[PDB]
């Protein structure tokens, strides 16, 4: 629709954005490494996606520059945030990524597509036919890489309310590799303003050997219908850029990062 | 990938080293593969076949010393093996030592 | 309080530098006796 | 000598024929390895790559089928052993140890061949069917199968 | 002795109980020789 622009806000990242550098297990040792890391207490945007103007779609999905990595996270309650499409020019002439969560399959694809002006998804499954969610693209020319496996998210919600997800993700591409780190934990208070102060370690999940040149970042939304236009619930996500740093890491007896400096 | 109680060379993930592979009590995380110590040396490894990890300790090695009264007055000598269990190095180890 | 003695230590060059490498032992052999001075000094230190 | 007896090694280290009373360090001892623990990544999979090679139909020369071998451990020595598979020689890589050496992004093609143009599908010459339908780059990769 | 013992040579020189700072460095050619006079003779 004819929605208006929204000036992005800022929030302090606190002591978050630390991951396991290597697969090697080390315990009770204070190892120091040189790698890209999120600086402690840095500004991070706190984009919040909610029902805009009581029924007006909000296109708060900018083409954020990928640069050297991201610290995508969320305080998501129900399943509304999906898609981490990437693109140099975001057209049919550019190889692009698309990380869907179709049922229980990631369906990782590396093919050229044409992207709608405001692509989106339906959180509720379409009746009868499979789903009209493939509206994001209409043409697929050439295909390089395909990957189908278990869904990248193992978060459950059907249990009960009063607790939401705290999905955290780091997207890093270097020397023809693509690594994804994830970690989930429950939440105590519904405070959407700032990130709670707690240490979290981002374990590697999937590694890809593709060599796509990535420069921009795009996010998709899951809205079914007015349940005017396309509307959904409340959600919030953060973007944290990654820059080189030097850290001193302290391991525990079990080999899990407890704190770092 | 399996043998126990004998320090042997291996090619675990390209690593070529010799040590006494034995049972381990470390609780590796599901993704973790290799083990290290304070001196930054391999200490434990992930089992390829199973999910029970093993410890690597190099087998016994050390230096020898010779105690002699002086070649004058007898040539009898005694041999001291520094810092090793006597049971681990009896007089019958000459087959593999 | 006055210090009196310290720890007696011994270092094996061949194993420390080239741990389990016969080719390394043959190559180190061309240097002569580069380890007798260290061993003698350490033994003297221990005796001292 | 310097290996007959402890007195011999003591004399060898002292570089003298006479030894006084005392304790001397001569050499070290190390337990040698006994066997090999064989080593295996314990991979449990075999590539389903025979579907493209053998199927109901073969792709035409003017329209090759698009299929690639990825995340596979497909053995090529069984192909070398197979009598029908007579071409296993490799111009730029190992003919018989091609499978053992690691590689990535292997692409497959299907094209009908008369039989006498196999020598001409390679770069540098034009075959009866390779003049207009099939081709290879200036320095073709892979091996002829 | 209780005040000084936060770190010492380990008191261990049999090497049998090593399965971790000294014996692990033992695999790197750093050994400790025992004193001639024990602490009960001193
Ligand atoms: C990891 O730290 C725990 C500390 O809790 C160590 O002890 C474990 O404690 C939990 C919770 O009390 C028990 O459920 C486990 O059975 C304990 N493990 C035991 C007794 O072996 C644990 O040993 C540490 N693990 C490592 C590898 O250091």
């Amino acid at each position: 629709t004819t929605r208006t622009q929204l000036p992005p806000a800022y929030t302090n990242s606190f002591t978050r954005g630390v991951y396991y550098p290597d697969k090697v297990f080390r315990s009770s040792v204070l190892h120091s490494t040189q790698d890209l890391f999120l600086p402690f207490f840095s500004n991070v945007t706190w984009f919040h996606v909610i029902s805009g103007t009581n029924g007006t779609k909000r296109f708060d999905n900018p083409v954020l520059p990928f640069n050297d990595g991201v610290y995508f996270a969320s305080i998501e309650k129900s399943n509304i945030i999906r898609g981490w499409i990437f693109g140099t020019t975001l057209d049919s002439k550019t190889q692009s990524l698309l990380i869907v969560n179709n049922a229980t399959n990631v369906v990782i694809k590396v093919c050229e597509f044409q992207f709608c002006n405001d692509p989106f998804l339906d959180h509720k499954n379409n009746k009868s036919w499979m789903e009209s969610e493939f509206r994001v693209y209409s043409s697929a020319n050439n295909c390089t890489f395909e990957y189908v496996s278990q869904p990248f998210l193992m978060d459950l919600e059907g249990k009960q309310g009063n607790f939401k997800n705290l999905r955290e993700f780091v997207f890093k591409n270097i020397d023809g590799y693509f690594k994804i780190y994830s970690k989930h934990t429950p939440i105590i208070v519904r405070e959407p303003e700032d990130l709670p102060q707690g240490f979290s370690a981002l374990e590697p999940l999937v590694d890809l050997p593709i060599g796509i040149n990535i420069t921009r970042f795009q996010t998709l939304l899951a809205l079914h219908r007015s349940y005017s236009g396309w509307t959904a619930g409340a959600a919030a996500y953060y973007v944290g850029y990654l820059q080189p740093r030097t850290f001193l890491l302290k391991y525990n007896e079990n080999g899990t990062i407890t704190d770092a400096v | 990938n399996l043998v126990k109680n004998k320090c042997v060379n291996f090619n675990f993930n390209g690593l070529k080293g010799t040590g006494v592979l034995t049972e381990s009590n470390k609780k590796f995380l599901p993704f973790q593969q290799f083990g290290r110590d304070i001196a930054d040396t391999t200490d434990a490894v992930r089992d390829p076949q199973t999910l029970e990890i093993l410890d690597i300790t190099p087998c016994s090695f050390g230096g020898v010393s010779v105690i002699t009264p002086g070649t004058n007055t007898s040539n009898q000598v005694a041999v001291l093996y520094q810092g090793v269990n006597c049971t681990e190095v009896p007089v019958a180890i000459h087959a593999d030592q | 309080i006055l210090p009196v003695s310290m720890t007696k230590t011994s270092v094996d060059c061949t194993m420390y530098i080239c741990g389990d490498s016969t080719e390394c032992s043959n190559l180190l052999l061309q240097y002569g006796s580069f380890c007798t001075q260290l061993k003698r000094a350490l033994t003297g230190i221990a005796v001292e | 000598d310097c290996a007959l007896d402890p007195l011999s090694e003591t004399k060898c280290t002292l570089k003298s024929f006479t030894v006084e009373k005392g304790i001397y360090q001569t050499s070290n001892f190390r337990v040698q390895p006994t066997e090999s623990i064989v080593r295996f990544p314990n991979i449990t999979n075999l590539c389903p790559f025979d579907e493209v090679f053998n199927a109901t139909r073969f792709a035409s020369v003017y329209a090759w089928n698009r299929k690639r071998i990825s995340n596979c451990v497909a053995d090529y020595s069984v192909l070398y052993n197979l009598a029908p598979f007579f071409t296993f020689k490799c111009y730029g890589v190992s003919p018989t140890k091609l499978n053992d050496l690691c590689f990535t992004n292997v692409y497959a093609d299907s094209f009908v061949i008369r039989g006498d143009e196999v020598r001409q599908i390679a770069p540098g010459q034009t075959g009866n069917i390779a003049d207009y339908n099939y081709k290879l780059p200036d320095d073709f990769t892979g091996c002829v199968i | 002795f209780n005040k000084v013992t936060l770190a010492d040579a380990g008191f261990i020189k049999q090497y049998g109980d090593c399965l971790d700072l000294i014996c692990a460095q033992k695999f790197k050619g750093l050994t400790v020789l025992p004193p001639l006079l024990t602490d009960e003779m001193i």
